[PDB]
């Protein structure tokens, strides 16, 4: 090995390698942002597609200025 | 005309088909090896490498 | 080389079977057939009937043009009798 | 053995098997169609 | 130019072809 | 000496010659010789060709403007149709590049070659003691260079309705060949590309079962194909794990557990195939062609419903309507 | 300095040689007519 | 050895020289940049903008 | 606010968890009845 | 846990392996394979394509298809629910609203699919290499289907669900992309051809180089399904080829990875072409003949005689294929040769 | 910035086996990467935020 | 002109008298065992 | 769309790391 | 998303991977961190391409 | 003809570059002791 | 107990039948062209 | 008019020749 | 400008090609065992 | 056949690879300007 100044300061930081949490852990909460997120994207998908028409919206080159 | 030219060439060929199997598998049966190469006397064995 | 599921041999083999697919079998069969020589295929799927392509004198095809108000520009292709 | 009767397998072959002979029919009655 | 190019590589295809057959690496059997 | 044309005879026959020279290959060696040197030097530096006999010459070589993509050895002339045209038929070479001489001498050297090619897939085998049909299986990629080299023009009554030695060249005869016979219609070339198809799909069917079933005797940082030797005894995968797996993928019963049963199914399958589109080729030289579905479906009063079978038509006449611009002077296009 | 320890020999045997310019020409054969265009 | 497709195989447990690898990677990318728009630079005309 | 297309959408993704619920519905019920070891 | 229960379920070998794939792959591949045979027989393409394409029409199996959408729907996804249909499911059907269905269910179908290839392969133990494999088929479908219509003006132009369908599909990209001119098209021609040729010649290879294991001469019942020996003589097939051919395998490990490369190799490149189409990106010419051509009268290649070709399919198709561009071509405009 | 990476590719590669990479425990090259894509997510969205 | 038909035709005449008198001289005895 | 066949590519070598280099014995299959 | 790419940093940083995921998604090998990284990689390709 | 000026260097260097890095490998094998 | 090469045979003129009303259909109903 | 009386009997007639010989046992 | 149009090549081979030479025989060098 | 008993192996030391490169990239700075001319 060798140790340096910089490297001493960082040695926190890489040193919880195997350290994982039990059973589950925040799996199930995790599952909920992950439905979250596969349904915003399906959100501005559609809206893009022009399959979602908001008032407001306008999908096009217009709408700028 | 079509009609018998198509039909006797498809015939005719495939018959150049059976003849080449046949003709095969009569030489392989004579000598002796139509079912599958002597294990023990491997022929390939006994001939020099030419590499 | 086996699970759980009964032999389709002996299934196949089995006169309990055809007691119950000379009944079954069949009547799928006479079902489909009713569905179309009733007409009503021709409904449930908007396809039309061999007098139903055009209208009498009109000769153009009924093209979709736009697709917002492609569902009410159908139903205006139907309107004159087609 | 005591073979069971509704399975998984008896489910797969109904979805394919129920509906082709439905249009099996349907199809059939389509031959005699006509203008 | 063109045609000395294509000509040239074709030569080499054919060139490869020689050694591919005749200087290939021996088959040698089970002590391998 | 022991005798030598006794000799000669076991020299020939020899299976200890690098190459086996057979008694095919007494034919064979000779005659794609010729085939090749013409054909090289035909792509190269022949002069343009009258391919249609309408005097409107077709230049094919790359000295003459061409590239590897349009270069092509052009079909003899539709003036010598299907005339035996030999160099010594000419005047002079100058005429006989002309006429599109070099291209019999090349598809009648090959075809006769490539045929002895096949008898000599026999002999080695013969030669060799192991079962013959191997050359049955080239029979195929055979017998369909002979329908689109010879089978075609003798039906259709001219070499210059042969398929071209090119690029290019070969994608002018698909598709004028669809507009005159609507081959993608036709249940021979279906089978074909299923074959085809298929083939390749098998082809990486087996080869990924297979090598995704080989037994370790490699380290990590090794080549996996070290992990066998030239003249195992014993099998480099393990063919029950590879049917445990394909057996699931879909199921059991519908999975290959006999090699023997595989390999024949690997051979007869795209075999069988090709040898329908030779023979679609072969059948459509005399003109039997695809299905003509054009204005089937109508309606109640008479008017014509157009099908995709339709809209295939319209793409065909504008092959057919372009093609051979000043070689038609009447209605029919009957050759 | 210490030697790496993770580093090992590299191969290409004479086969792939062959197969790698086999592969090589014919790519080269094939896009040389879109190179010159 | 190692087949010709493997060869970077040797930094799979070496953050050294997966690093020193990256940096280098990174390098010619901004390196590329750089003096592709010098590239572009030498040859694009401002003249006319419509 | 709410307009026809969004109220499609909500339809949508509301007969959609729908068939998503019902799946692991009968998938979680039958699962627990036969898996002796 | 309900979850290890809910994966033991799953994961029970049975008759047809389900697993966790499963519950993507069966509902999705169930419904294109039956959204395709059900248009395949009832479902019109009138509205859409001014065509029949139904046997309820008179269409048969090589001309029946589920026909794409219109052009004016663009790339709308054309759900059941969407603006376009409303909910209604018989406009749904006349809008062409069962193709967007096909390709949406068929592509998570093959996502689906490749998954339990991957899943199985874990369970038993083998490597993915299958899985591998499986990439270039999806590939084309995702570059062809999907890919290549996104880069149209809609999906229209993609290749509709049939027979013949596919047949205008492989003719318009002659007439108008030049597709067999393409080099990546080439490269994928090869391989597929090149792959029919290794799995002839392999098979035939092995079918007669075979030991003798039995004293019967249909030799099939003379295998033993559990390992040993080798059931063909590799040594002899190496010095066949060797001697007829000239080169001939000598690694059964390599020889079948080489199986798999060449034909999805193939496939991956013929699919980068087509990638390439879509922005219309197209190998249509060589601009060093088209200038010779121009100023020389007398120069001709096969490669100028096809690009005619093009120009007639071009003309006389355009106008029954492009309904919503309301063409109109003249007797007098259309090119023609003589006679014909 | 080229030229500076440039350099700093040639120092880690020299400089290859710092103390950083190995793990206490087992004293063998290892990287916690969970933490790792915590520390680069969190300058991502923080470099992302200042944009 | 008239001379290059007639070598040809020798020519010819040669390796398929050579094909012909080859398979003659007792071929089937040529192979492993049984001949 | 190549970066496709990357991510299955070594999505693979990581699951299947210990059935890299080639397999190992026993004969199980049909049966639970 | 740079707000909450720093909320999501920091969580990463202090909770520590279900022992179910590191198990599952072979974490602690870096060429899992590979396989992610390349399918968000052509991910963002494809929308880019897109746009 | 009038074909492209960068067409011969591109093909020049499509062959030789990778063949120069086979060779390079192959050679450097060929050449281990043992 | 039902045999089984009778319930192929069976199902297999079957088959052909109802393959044979299709083709018989083809010169017949609208895919006809009269 | 319907010919299709006579296929039906010539073509049970097939099975037939060889079913009354599942009958009679022999000779298969 | 108007160079020469092998200008480009000819320097390209001239670079490559001996360059090429050497390093193919390096590498064979440094792989030598022992 | 018998291996061929007057073979040496080639050598080419790292230093002959930097002077090589060394020159055949000056001669190359050189004469450019006359190949482009
Ligand atoms: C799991 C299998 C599966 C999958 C992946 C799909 C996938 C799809 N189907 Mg489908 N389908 C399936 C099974 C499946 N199908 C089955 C079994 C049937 C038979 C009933 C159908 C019948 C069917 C029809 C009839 C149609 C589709 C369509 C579609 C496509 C669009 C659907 C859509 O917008 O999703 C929406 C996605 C969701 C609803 C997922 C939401 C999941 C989250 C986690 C739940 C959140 C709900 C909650 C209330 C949200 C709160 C947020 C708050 C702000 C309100 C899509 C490709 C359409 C299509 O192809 O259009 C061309 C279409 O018209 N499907
Ligand atoms: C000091 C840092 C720095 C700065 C200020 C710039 C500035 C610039 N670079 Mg540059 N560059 C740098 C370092 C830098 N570079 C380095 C180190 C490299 C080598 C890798 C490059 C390589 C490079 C190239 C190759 C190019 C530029 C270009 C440019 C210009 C346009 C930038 C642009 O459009 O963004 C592009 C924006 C993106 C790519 C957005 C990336 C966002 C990704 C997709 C998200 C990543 C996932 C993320 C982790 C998810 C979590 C986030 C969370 C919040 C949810 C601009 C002058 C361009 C130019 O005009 O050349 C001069 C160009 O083509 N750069
Ligand atoms: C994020 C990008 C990325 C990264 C970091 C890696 C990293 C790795 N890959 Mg990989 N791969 C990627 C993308 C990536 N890949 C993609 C997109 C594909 C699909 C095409 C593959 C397909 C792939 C296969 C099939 C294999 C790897 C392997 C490997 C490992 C060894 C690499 C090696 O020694 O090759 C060294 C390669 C060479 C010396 C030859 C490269 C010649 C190239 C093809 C010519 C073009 C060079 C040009 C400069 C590239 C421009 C970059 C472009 C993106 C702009 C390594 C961990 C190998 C492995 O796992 O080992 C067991 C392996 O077999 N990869
Ligand atoms: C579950 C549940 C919920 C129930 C519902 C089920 C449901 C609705 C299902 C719908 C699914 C659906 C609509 C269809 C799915 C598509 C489907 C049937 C797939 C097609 C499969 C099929 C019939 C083709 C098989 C092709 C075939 C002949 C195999 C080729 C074999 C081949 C040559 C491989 C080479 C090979 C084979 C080996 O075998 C071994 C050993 C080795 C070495 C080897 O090389
Ligand atoms: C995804 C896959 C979904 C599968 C859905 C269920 C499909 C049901 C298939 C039943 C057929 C079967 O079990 O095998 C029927 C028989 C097997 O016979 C089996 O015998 C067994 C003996 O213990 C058991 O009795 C089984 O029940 C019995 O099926 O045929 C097989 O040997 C090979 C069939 C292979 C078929 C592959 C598809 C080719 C179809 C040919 C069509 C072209 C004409
Ligand atoms: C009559 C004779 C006619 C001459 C035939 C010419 C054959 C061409 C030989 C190609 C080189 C073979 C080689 O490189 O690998 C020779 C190797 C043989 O070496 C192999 O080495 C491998 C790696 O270790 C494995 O060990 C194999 O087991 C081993 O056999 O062949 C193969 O493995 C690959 C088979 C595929 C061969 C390519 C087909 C040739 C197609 C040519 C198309 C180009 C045409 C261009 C026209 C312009
Ligand atoms: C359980 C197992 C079943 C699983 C089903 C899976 C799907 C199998 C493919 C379905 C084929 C449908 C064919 C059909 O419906 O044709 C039905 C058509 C209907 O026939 C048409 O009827 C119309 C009525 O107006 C018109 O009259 C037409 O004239 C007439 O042709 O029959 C045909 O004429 C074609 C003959 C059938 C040929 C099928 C060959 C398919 C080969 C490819 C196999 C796939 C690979
Ligand atoms: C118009 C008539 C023209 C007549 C032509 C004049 C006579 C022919 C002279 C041939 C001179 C060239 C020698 C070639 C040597 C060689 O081939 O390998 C040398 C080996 C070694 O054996 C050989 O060599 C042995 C001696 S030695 O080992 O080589 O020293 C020898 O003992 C043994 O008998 C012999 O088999 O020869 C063979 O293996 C026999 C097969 C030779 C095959 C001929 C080529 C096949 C071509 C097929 C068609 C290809 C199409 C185009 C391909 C691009
Ligand atoms: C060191 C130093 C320095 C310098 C620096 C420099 C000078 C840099 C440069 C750099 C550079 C100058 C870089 C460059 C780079 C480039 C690149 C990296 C490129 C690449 C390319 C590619 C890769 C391509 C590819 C391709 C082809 C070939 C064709 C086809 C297509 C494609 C695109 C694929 C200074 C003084 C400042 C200071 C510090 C020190
Ligand atoms: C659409 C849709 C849907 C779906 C539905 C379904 C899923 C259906 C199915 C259906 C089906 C599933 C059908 C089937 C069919 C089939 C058929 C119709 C078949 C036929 C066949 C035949 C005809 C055969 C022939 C043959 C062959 C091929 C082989 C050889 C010989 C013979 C001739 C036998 C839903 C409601 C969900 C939603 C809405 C939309
Ligand atoms: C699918 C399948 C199957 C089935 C098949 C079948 C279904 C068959 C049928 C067959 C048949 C169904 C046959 C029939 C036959 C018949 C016959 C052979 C007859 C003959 C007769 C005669 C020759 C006579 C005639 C007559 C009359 C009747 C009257 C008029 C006059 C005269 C005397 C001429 C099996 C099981 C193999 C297995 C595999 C799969
Ligand atoms: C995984 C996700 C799978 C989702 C599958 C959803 C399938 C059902 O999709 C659903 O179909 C029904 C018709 O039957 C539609 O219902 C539509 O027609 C009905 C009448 O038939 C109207 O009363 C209703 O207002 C209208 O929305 C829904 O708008 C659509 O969302
Ligand atoms: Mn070349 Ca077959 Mn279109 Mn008549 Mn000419
Ligand atoms: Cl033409
Ligand atoms: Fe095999």
């Amino acid at each position: 090995a060798r140790r340096t100044w910089l490297g001493d300061i960082l040695r926190p930081l890489n040193s919880e390698y195997g350290k994982v949490a039990p059973g589950w852990g925040t799996t199930p909460l995790m599952a909920v942002f992950m439905g979250l997120f596969l349904v915003f994207l399906l959100i501005i998908l559609e809206i893009y597609n022009s399959t979602l028409i908001l008032d407001g919206v306008n999908v096009s080159w217009k709408a700028l200025g | 005309r079509s009609w018998l030219a198509t039909s006797h060439f498809v015939l005719a060929f495939f018959f150049l088909v059976g003849h080449l199997w046949h003709a095969g598998r009569a030489r392989a049966a004579a000598a002796g090896f139509e079912k599958g190469i002597d294990r023990e006397s491997e022929p390939v064995l006994s001939m020099p490498s030419l590499d | 080389g086996t699970t759980g599921e009964r032999p389709f041999s002996d299934i196949i083999t089995s006169v309990r079977y055809w007691v119950i697919h000379s009944i079954t079998i069949p009547a799928l069969f006479i079902a489909g057939w009713l569905f179309v020589s009733t007409g009503l295929a021709y409904d449930v799927f908007g396809t039309p009937r061999p007098d139903s392509y055009y209208a009498q004198e009109q000769r153009s095809i009924p093209l979709v043009t736009d697709r917002f108000e492609a569902k009410q520009q159908v139903e205006t292709f139907l309107e004159q009798l087609k | 053995v005591s073979y069971p009767i509704f399975t998984v397998r008896w489910v797969a072959v109904h979805t394919l098997a129920v509906p082709t002979i439905f249009f099996l029919g349907a199809i059939a009655a389509m031959q005699f169609i006509q203008r | 130019m063109e045609t000395i190019t294509y000509v040239f590589i074709f030569a080499c295809i054919i060139a490869l072809f020689f050694f591919a057959i005749f200087f290939r690496e021996p088959p040698r059997i089970t002590k391998k | 000496s022991a005798n030598l044309w006794e000799r000669f005879c076991n020299w020939v026959t020899s299976t200890d010659n690098r190459l086996y020279v057979g008694w095919f290959g007494v034919i064979m060696i000779p005659t794609l010789l010729a085939a090749t040197i013409c054909f090289v030097i035909a792509f190269i530096a022949a002069p343009p060709v009258d391919i249609d006999g309408i005097r409107e010459p077709v230049s094919g070589s790359l000295l003459y403007g061409n590239n590897i993509i349009t270069g092509a050895v052009v079909p003899s002339s539709n003036a010598i149709g299907l005339h035996f045209y030999p160099i010594w038929e000419a005047a002079s070479l100058d005429e006989w590049l002309y006429n599109g001489g070099p291209y019999q001498l090349i598809i009648f050297h090959f075809l006769l070659g490539a045929s002895c090619y096949m008898g000599r897939q026999w002999e080695l085998s013969y030669r060799l003691g192991m079962r013959p049909w191997i050359c049955v299986a080239y029979s195929a990629p055979l017998a369909s260079a002979f329908a689109v080299f010879l089978i075609y023009p003798i039906g259709q009554g001219s070499f210059s309705d042969g398929m071209p030695l090119g690029i290019s060249g070969t994608f002018n005869f698909m598709i004028v060949f669809q507009a005159e016979h609507n081959i993608l219609m036709h249940p021979f070339h279906q089978l074909g590309v299923a074959g085809v198809f298929g083939g390749a799909l098998f082809c990486a069917m087996h080869g990924s079962l297979v090598t995704s079933s080989l037994i370790r005797e490699t380290t990590e940082t090794e080549s996996a194909n070290y992990g066998y030797k030239f003249g195992q005894e014993e099998e480099t995968y393990n063919i029950v794990a590879a049917h445990g797996y394909f057996g699931r993928l879909i199921f059991q019963y519908a999975s290959f557990n006999n090699s023997r049963s595989l390999h024949f199914f690997l051979a007869a399958w795209p075999v069988v195939g090709v040898w329908f589109t030779a023979l679609g080729i072969s059948t459509m030289a005399f003109n039997l062609n695809g299905f003509n579905f054009n204005h089937s479906v109508i309606d109640a009063k008479g008017n014509v419903i157009n099908t995709w079978a339709d809209i295939i038509n319209r793409a065909n006449l504008g092959m057919e309507v372009m093609h051979e611009r000043n070689a038609h002077n009447f209605p029919l296009d009957l050759a | 300095m210490e030697p790496n320890p993770n580093r090992q020999p590299v191969e290409l045997n004479r086969t792939s040689l062959y197969l790698g310019l086999l592969l090589i020409l014919v790519l080269a054969l094939l896009f040389s007519s879109y190179f010159f265009n | 050895g190692l087949p010709w497709y493997r060869v970077h195989t040797v930094l799979i447990n070496d953050p050294g020289r997966l690093i020193a690898a990256h940096l280098m990677h990174t390098a010619l990318v901004a390196g590329w940049a750089g003096s592709m728009a010098l590239y572009e630079l030498a040859t694009f005309d401002p003249s006319d903008p419509v | 606010t709410i307009t026809p297309s969004l109220k499609g959408f909500f339809i949508g993704l509301l007969s959609g968890a729908v068939v998503l619920g019902l799946t692991f519905a009968v998938l979680i019920a039958i699962s627990q009845i036969d898996k002796v070891q | 846990g309900w979850f290890d229960i809910l994966d033991d379920w799953l994961k029970r070998d049975r008759f047809v392996f389900v697993g966790w794939s499963g519950i993507l792959l069966f509902p999705c591949a169930y419904l294109a394979l039956g959204g395709w045979l059900t248009g395949t027989t009832f479902v019109t393409s009138w509205y859409t394509h001014g065509l029949a394409s139904s046997y309820l029409e008179g269409c048969n199996f090589l001309t029946v298809a589920v026909s794409t959408p219109a052009n004016s729907m663009g790339h709308s996804l054309l759900l059941l629910w969407g603006p376009e249909a409303q909910g209604d499911f018989t406009r749904w059907c006349q809008l062409g609203g069962l193709w967007t269905f096909i390709a949406l269910h068929g592509a998570f179908g093959l996502i689906g699919f490749m998954l339990r290839q991957f899943e199985i392969a874990r369970l038993v133990g083998v490597r993915p290499y299958n899985a591998i494999a499986f990439s270039a088929p999806i590939a084309v479908f995702v570059s062809v289907f999907l890919i290549y219509p996104l880069g149209q003006s809609s999906w229209f132009f993609a290749p509709s669900f049939g027979v013949a369908a596919i047949f205008r599909f492989l003719l318009f990209f002659q007439g108008f992309h030049n597709w067999t001119l393409n080099p990546f098209h080439m490269m994928g021609v090869a391989g597929v051809l090149g792959g029919a040729l290794l799995c002839a010649i392999h098979g035939a290879t092995v079918e007669n180089t075979l030991f003798q294991d039995g004293e019967g001469a249909s030799t099939f019942r003379a295998f033993n399904p559990t390992q040993a020996e080798e059931t063909y003589s590799m040594v002899t097939a190496n010095r066949f080829w060797s001697q007829i051919f000239g080169i001939a395998f000598s690694n059964k490990r390599w020889l079948h990875f080489f199986m798999l490369f060449v034909p999805v190799t193939g496939l991956w490149m013929s699919a980068i072409g087509v990638v390439g189409l879509a922005l219309n990106l197209r190998s249509y010419d060589f601009i060093s003949q088209e200038i010779r051509a121009a100023e020389d009268p007398e120069f001709e290649t096969f490669y100028t005689k096809n690009l005619l070709l093009n120009e007639g399919i071009r003309a006389w198709m355009a106008p029954q294929d492009q309904p919503h561009e309301n063409f109109v071509f003249p007797e007098e405009v259309l090119p023609r040769g003589n006679a014909l | 910035l080229s030229g500076l990476l440039f350099l700093a590719a040639c120092w880690h590669w020299v400089y290859w086996d710092l103390e950083l990479f190995r793990d206490p425990r087992t004293g063998e090259p290892a990287l916690d990467l969970p933490k790792m894509f915590g520390i680069h997510l969190f300058l991502a969205g923080l470099l992302c935020f200042g944009f | 002109m008239e001379t290059l038909k007639i070598t040809v035709y020798i020519v010819v005449t040669f390796f398929v008298l050579l094909f012909v008198f080859g398979f003659l001289s007792g071929d089937p005895a040529r192979n492993p065992k049984r001949k | 769309l190549l970066f496709f066949f990357g991510h299955i590519w070594h999505g693979a070598r990581t699951l299947f790391r210990d059935v890299f280099s080639g397999i190992d014995p026993e004969l199980s299959p049909e049966q639970v | 998303a740079g707000i909450v790419g720093i909320i999501a940093g920091l969580f990463h940083i202090l909770v520590r991977p279900p022992q179910r995921l590191y198990k599952a998604l072979r974490m602690g090998n870096i060429e899992t961190v590979l396989s992610s990284s390349i399918a968000a990689v052509f991910f963002a390709a494809f929308v880019v391409a897109g746009t | 003809m009038e074909v492209n000026q960068l067409g011969l260097i591109a093909t020049a260097l499509f062959v030789l570059v990778p063949s120069v890095f086979l060779i390079i490998l192959y050679v450097q094998t060929e050449s281990q002791q043992k | 107990r039902i045999p089984l090469w009778i319930v192929a045979t069976v199902a297999g003129m079957g088959v052909i039948v109802i393959v044979g009303l299709f083709f018989y259909g083809a010169y017949a109903g609208l895919g006809s062209s009269l | 008019i319907a010919q299709l009386t006579m296929i039906a009997m010539i073509g049970i007639a097939g099975p037939m020749i060889i079913f009354l010989l599942a009958v009679r046992r022999g000779n298969l």
